[PDB]
């Protein structure tokens, strides 16, 4: 369950 | 502990690794080379795009996120073709292909 929120 | 011991590969430690780069980094510190609780680059690289393809990593309509996932896992051809389809990033995908060429 890896996140899809890019480091911003 | 399991970054030092490369254990509990299934547990994504989502409490601390909430970003995508934190996941990649969490796993590349867990990959192994030559049977239980063990992950290798081939499994990880295939496991990522086969099960969680573009669809999973492009729902936020952010293309580079997926590209970084493929490129930082040595899957250069996938990342090149993928990024070559974005009509706004054709230029960039051709050249990253030339460099690899």
């Amino acid at each position: 369950a890896p996140p899809v929120r890019s480091i911003y | 502990y399991c970054i030092i011991g490369r254990c509990d590969v299934t547990d994504n430690q989502s409490e601390v690794a909430d970003k995508t780069e934190d996941y990649l980094w969490l796993k590349l510190n867990q990959v192994c080379f030559d049977p239980q609780d063990r992950l290798t680059l081939s499994q990880f690289q295939k496991q990522l795009l086969e099960d969680y393809g573009e669809s999973h990593f492009t729902v936020n309509q952010q293309p580079f996120l997926y590209f970084q996932v493929l490129f930082l896992t040595a899957q250069f051809e996938a990342a090149v073709a993928f990024l070559f389809r974005m009509e706004r990033l054709r230029c960039h995908a051709v050249h990253v292909a030339l460099v690899l060429f």
